[PDB]
C-alpha cells in the first residue's frame, strides 16, 4: 500500500504479515540495511560500525552454508525438546516476532550443530574429490 | 600419480607484527571520579580472560632489545601526560621579583624555608596585592645582576613558561591490560633461565598482556613483578660498558619512606580564574626526608646478586660505588610518593664490597637495624626532560608517608685496566623505555597469516 | 585442553599439531578474526585496516574460485621442481609453519598459474551456456 | 604492451578494444580497485566510502544471482524496444563505452526484472526441496 | 560580576541564533518508530505505530 | 508509509536516552562555536559610575 518499498526500504513492515508472507519478499530488506570537526568521527564510527556487523553476519553464513540463497536447509534435524508448535500454527499464524521470543533460548545449540554439520559434509567431499 | 594443487584458507601460521596496542583498561579503576584520573579517564574498560595455550610443539625467537613495542608506550606516556594538563594553571604572572628573608638558618635543610613577598593582581587588574607564601629549594634564584639582597626570581624566567597542575587530578599507575586489535596476537615466554633473547620453548599466547602498572623511577625500581625462582641478571652485551644491567630480584624488599613535618596549605587568587596553590607554613617543627630500608635484607641481596654476576665475571671480587656526580636528576633515586617529587641520595647504599666467596652467612636476632637515606624535595620539575612541559608541584597538607613492595636494579659497570681482579658496580638509570622494557620483554607480537597451498593429488570434476 | 577455542578463538594453537590436523579444525580461526580525542583515528584506522585486510584476502579467493569450501582443487598440475617431498611427509610430519618456510617461494607463480586455469574454465563455461 | 598490468592494474585500457576483447581479461579490473592531525579524517574517508561502494555492489550482484562467475545469465528475455542493433554489432564493433552512453535508460526496469526472475527461481527449488 | 568567578566572553558579532529543527535521522541497521495514539500516558503498548 | 499493520509496541518516554545524547550536543555545540573571539578579560578593571 506501503507495498516492498515502505515494508522493505524502510523496515519491518512484513512482521504483522506472519512469517508465511516473508518467502516473496526478504529481498530488498537485506540490500537497504547497507546504505551509505568532532562529528567527524562519530560519522566515521557509525559507518565502520554497520559495516563490521554486515560482514560478520556474512561471515556466520559463509560457514554454515549454503548460503547465498538466504533460505537454506543444513540437514541437522529437529530436537524433539523444541518440536512443541505444529507446522502450520509455525508458518501461518506466528510472526517472526513472535516465535523469536521463545525460539530465542538455545542459540548457540543450533549454532554448535549447523557448524558441524558442516564440518561433516566438507570432509565427505574431500574424500570423494581424494576418491575421484 | 599426478599432483594436484589445492588451496587452504585460515592455517595457524605467523609473522612479525609491527602494530599497536590499546587499552584495555582494567574496569575496577572507573568510578564517577574516573575523569580526574591520570591515564584512567582517556581509557577504554574491558574485561578478557587468560588463554589457555600453550602453543605445544612449537618454540620461537623473541628478543627484548629489539621490541618496538616499548617506544609506542613511550611515546604515549609523554603526550597523555601533557594533554591531560592543558586546560589550567598557566603560571606566567608568578614571574614577578621575590622578596625573602632566612628560616631560622641552621640546618642546611630548614635554612631554604624561605618567607618570600610579592605584589600582585588581585581579581580587579587595577590593583595589586601584598602577599607571601614558604618557597624553599633553589627554584627560588637569587636575582640575576643583584649582590646578595633580599630580591630573587623563578627559576624558569630563563626557560619557558610553566603550569602548576590541575589539582583534581589523581596521579596513580593502573594497570593497562593491553590488548591486540583483530588480526594480531601476542605470545609469551614462559621460560626461565631466558637471556631476554633467544627460541623460548615454553610459549604460550596471550590475547592480552598481563597488565603493568607504569611507573616513574631511576636506579632502584618499585611495584613491579617478582622473578620466580631466581634472581636474573640480564644485558644487551655483558663485554660493553655501554649498557645497563637488569636484575630481577627473586625475593621483596619492603621500603618505608616519609615526611614527619605538620605543614599548611593557603591558596592565592591571581587575577581571574584560577587560584595559585603554595605552602602556607609549618607550625614549629623541623623536618628530614628520609627512606629506611633494612640492612639485613640488603646484604643478602647484594650478596645473592654477586654470586650470580660472578658467572659472567669469574674469579673476581664485586665492588659497589657511587654515581659519576651530577644534579640530583641524575644522581639520584627519583620517587613520587604521595604525589611529591622525591629525590633520594644513594649514599651509603652502594657503600661495600664482597669478596669471591659471597658467603650467605647471616643469623637470628632482635635487630631492627636498618639504613637511613636522606632526601630532597623540589616543588618544580622537567617531567621526562621535558624543560618545555616543566611543571609546579600542587603541595599537599600532612605527615606524607609511603611504603612500597620493592625492588628492580638498574646497574652499570666500571673498573680500569687497574684492575681486572675486581670489578665495580655503580647505580644506573634515566631511560624510561628500561622501565618499561623490564617487564614488557615478556611478550611478541605476532599476524596470523591466512590462506596457504599445499599439494594433494585430487582432483575437482567439473 | 584447550580444544578449538583456545586454538582458533586464540590463536595458532594446531601449529604444533602437523597439518593434517588442520581438516578438522580450519574454522573457527577464521571466523574469530574479524572480531570488533585523538585515540579515536588510532582506533578507527585499526578497524578499517582489519577490515581491508579481509576483503583483500576475499577478493583472491573468489578469483580463483572456489572457493566457498576453503579447500579448494583448482585443477593445476604441480610442477616437479616443486615435488622434492613425499605426501606423507608433507601432511603427516609438517606443519604448515615449517611448509612455508620453504614452500614461500614462487608465491606469484602460484597466483598466476591459479588465475589462469580459473580463467580457462570460465571461458569453456561461456561456451557451453553459449551452445546450450 | 602494456598488456593486463596496465590495462587492468592501470584502468580502463581496453575501453578501445571493443567489448568482445573483455572476454579474455576482466579478472583484475576488479582486484586493483579493492586497494588499500586533521587529514586522517580525510583519508578514514575516502577508505571507508570505497570499502562500501564495493560492498554494495557486492551486495546487488549477490541478490541478483549467478554471481560469483562475474559474467552470468539470468534466464530474463530481452525487451524487443531494446533490440535495434545485431549481436555482432554490439560485441565486435561496439565499446563498453559506446553502448553504455544509450543502454543507459532504463537502469532500473532491468534491476527489477533481474531480481525478479531470481525470486521465482528461489520459489520453485523451495518447493523441489520441499517435494524432495 | 565576574570578577570573582571565571573570565567570560561577548559572543561573535556575526552568528545568529535561531532555532532550525533538525530531522534527526537513523544510521544504517536502525529504525525508528513512533506512537500515532492518543490518550498515551508516556507510557505503553501503543497500537497505533509507524516506522 | 508504514504503518506496521497488526504490530504493537512498548514505548517508554522517561527512559528514552535519546534526550540525552540531545542535551549533551548543544551544550558541547554551543561552546565550540564561541572559541575564537570576544575574550572579554580587559573589561575588569574599576569602573566609576552614577545614577
Ligand atoms: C627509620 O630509621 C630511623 C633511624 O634509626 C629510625 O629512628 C629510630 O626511631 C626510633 C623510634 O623513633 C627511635 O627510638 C627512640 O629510641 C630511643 C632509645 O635510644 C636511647 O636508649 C637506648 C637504649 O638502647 C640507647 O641505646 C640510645 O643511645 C638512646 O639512649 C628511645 O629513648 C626513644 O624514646 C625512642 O624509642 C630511635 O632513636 C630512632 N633513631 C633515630 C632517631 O635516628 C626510624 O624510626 C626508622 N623508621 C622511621 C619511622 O623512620
Ligand atoms: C637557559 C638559561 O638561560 N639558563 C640560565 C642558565 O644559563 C644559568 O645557568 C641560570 C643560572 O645557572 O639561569 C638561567
Ligand atoms: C640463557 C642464554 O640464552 N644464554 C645466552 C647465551 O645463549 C648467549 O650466547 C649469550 C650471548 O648471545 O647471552 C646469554
Ligand atoms: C681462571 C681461574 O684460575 N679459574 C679458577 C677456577 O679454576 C676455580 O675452580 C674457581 C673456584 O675455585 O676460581 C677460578
Ligand atoms: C647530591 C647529593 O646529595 N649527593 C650526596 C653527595 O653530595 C655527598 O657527597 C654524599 C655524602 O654527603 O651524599 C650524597
Ligand atoms: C602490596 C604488596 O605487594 N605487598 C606485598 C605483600 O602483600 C606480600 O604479602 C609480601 C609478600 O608476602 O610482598 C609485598
Ligand atoms: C564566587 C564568589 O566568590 N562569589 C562572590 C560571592 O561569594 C559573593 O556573594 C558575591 C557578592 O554576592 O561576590 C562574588
Ligand atoms: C492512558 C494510560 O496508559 N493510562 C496510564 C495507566 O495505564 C497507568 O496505569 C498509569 C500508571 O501506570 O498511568 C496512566
Ligand atoms: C612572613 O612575613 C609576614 C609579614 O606579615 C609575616 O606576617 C609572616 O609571619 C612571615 N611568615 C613567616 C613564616 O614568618
Amino acid at each position: 500500500a506501503v507495498g516492498i518499498g515502505a515494508v522493505f526500504l524502510g523496515f519491518l513492515g512484513a512482521a504483522g504479515s506472519t512469517m508465511g508472507a516473508a518467502s516473496m519478499t526478504l529481498t530488498v530488506q537485506a540490500r537497504n540495511l547497507l546504505s551509505g570537526t568532532v562529528w567527524g568521527i562519530k560519522q566515521l564510527q557509525a559507518r565502520v560500525l554497520a559495516v563490521e556487523r554486515y560482514l560478520r553476519d556474512q561471515q556466520l553464513l559463509g560457514i554454515w552454508g549454503c548460503s547465498g540463497k538466504l533460505i537454506c536447509c543444513t540437514n541437522v534435524p529437529w530436537n524433539s525438546s523444541w518440536s512443541n508448535r505444529n507446522l502450520s500454527e509455525i508458518w501461518d499464524n506466528m510472526t517472526w516476532l513472535q516465535w523469536d521470543k521463545e525460539i530465542s533460548n538455545y542459540t548457540q545449540i543450533i549454532y554448535g550443530l549447523l557448524e558441524e554439520s558442516q564440518n561433516q559434509q566438507e570432509k565427505n567431499e574431500q574424500d570423494l574429490l581424494a576418491l575421484d | 600419480e599426478n599432483l594436484w594443487v589445492t588451496v587452504y584458507y585460515g592455517v595457524p601460521v605467523w609473522k612479525e607484527a609491527k602494530t599497536t596496542l590499546f587499552c584495555a583498561s582494567d574496569a575496577r579503576a572507573y568510578e564517577k571520579e574516573v575523569h580526574n584520573v591520570w591515564a584512567t579517564h582517556a581509557c577504554v574498560p574491558t574485561d578478557p580472560s587468560p588463554q589457555e595455550l600453550v602453543l605445544g610443539n612449537v618454540t620461537e625467537n623473541f628478543n627484548m632489545w629489539k621490541n618496538d613495542m616499548v617506544d609506542q608506550m613511550h611515546e604515549d606516556i609523554i603526550s597523555l601526560w601533557d594533554q591531560s594538563l592543558k586546560p589550567c594553571v598557566k603560571l606566567t604572572p608568578l614571574c614577578v621579583t621575590l622578596i625573602c628573608s632566612d628560616a631560622t638558618v641552621k640546618t642546611g635543610t630548614v635554612e631554604e624555608m624561605k618567607n618570600c613577598s610579592f605584589n600582585t593582581t588581585t581579581e580587579i587588574r587595577d590593583k595589586e596585592k601584598k602577599e607571601y607564601a614558604l618557597f624553599y629549594k633553589p627554584d627560588i634564584v637569587p636575582l640575576s645582576e643583584t649582590n646578595n639582597t633580599s630580591e630573587y626570581r623563578l627559576i624558569n624566567c630563563n626557560t619557558s613558561a610553566c603550569t602548576q597542575a590541575c589539582p583534581k587530578v589523581t596521579f596513580e599507575p593502573i594497570p593497562i591490560h593491553y590488548c591486540a586489535p583483530a588480526g594480531y596476537a601476542i605470545l609469551k615466554c614462559n621460560d626461565e633461565t631466558f637471556n631476554g633473547t633467544g627460541p623460548c620453548s615454553n610459549v604460550s599466547t596471550v590475547q592480552c598482556t598481563h597488565g603493568i602498572r607504569p611507573v616513574v623511577s631511576t636506579q632502584l625500581l618499585l611495584n613491579g613483578s617478582l622473578a620466580e625462582k631466581e634472581i636474573v641478571i640480564r644485558s644487551e652485551n655483558l663485554t660493553n660498558n655501554a649498557k645497563i644491567i637488569i636484575v630481577h630480584l627473586h625475593t621483596p624488599v619492603e621500603i618505608v619512606c616519609t615526611r614527619p613535618n605538620n605543614n599548611t596549605r593557603k591558596s592565592v587568587r591571581i587575577g581571574p580564574g584560577q587560584t595559585f596553590y603554595a605552602t602556607g607554613d609549618i607550625i614549629g617543627d623541623i623536618k628530614q626526608a628520609h627512606c629506611n630500608i633494612s640492612e639485613e635484607k640488603w646484604n643478602d641481596t647484594l650478596q645473592k646478586v654477586g654470586i650470580e654476576l660472578q658467572k659472567h665475571f669469574p674469579n673476581k671480587t664485586i665492588k659497589y660505588n657511587q654515581s659519576a656526580g651530577g644534579d640530583m636528576e641524575i644522581t639520584t633515586h627519583s620517587f613520587n610518593c604521595g604525589g611529591e617529587f622525591f629525590y633520594c641520595n644513594t649514599s651509603n647504599l652502594f657503600n661495600g664490597t664482597y669478596n669471591g666467596t659471597y658467603i650467605s652467612t647471616n643469623s637470628s636476632a632482635n635487630s631492627t637495624s636498618t639504613i637511613t637515606l636522606q632526601c630532597r624535595i623540589k616543588q618544580i620539575i622537567n617531567m621526562w626532560q621535558g624543560v618545555g612541559r616543566c611543571m609546579y608541584a600542587p603541595p599537599i597538607a600532612g605527615n606524607i608517608t609511603c611504603r612500597s613492595n620493592i625492588t628492580g636494579l638498574l646497574l652499570t659497570r666500571d673498573g680500569g685496566t687497574n684492575s681486572n681482579e675486581t670489578e665495580t658496580f655503580r647505580p644506573a638509570g634515566g631511560d624510561m623505555r628500561d622501565n618499561w622494557r623490564s617487564e614488557l620483554y615478556k611478550y611478541k607480537v605476532v599476524k596470523i597469516e591466512p590462506l596457504g597451498v599445499a599439494p594433494t593429488r585430487c582432483k575437482r570434476r567439473v
